[PDB]
């Protein structure tokens, strides 16, 4: 970063980077995981699993 | 997927989608016109023309 960049901004203009406005450090800000939950399972009457 | 767009990979890999094309290729090669309304039949290329 230079010097009087606070933050930045990736190709979908969502902040992927911060600087320490304290010390001088410079990180990637990636978005926490999550996802769906898919469910495998055979017919009610075939079993449980 | 770091924006928050899921994207699901497809159910067949490129190595398979492959495998399924250079199988219609190697059939129309030997089996000709025949595998696809049938059993494969082997026929020569030369003769196949």
């Amino acid at each position: 970063f230079l010097p009087f960049q606070q933050f930045g901004r990736d190709i979908a203009d969502t902040t992927d980077a911060v600087r320490d406005p304290q010390t001088l450090e410079i990180l990637d800000i990636t978005p926490c995981s999550f996802g769906g939950v898919s469910v495998i399972t055979p017919g009610t009457n075939t079993s449980n699993q | 997927k770091f924006n928050g767009l899921t994207v699901l990979p497809p159910l067949l890999t490129d190595e398979m989608i492959a495998q399924y094309t250079s199988a219609l290729l190697a059939g129309t090669i030997t089996s000709g016109w025949t595998f696809g309304a049938g059993a494969a039949l082997q026929i020569p290329f030369a003769m196949q023309m």
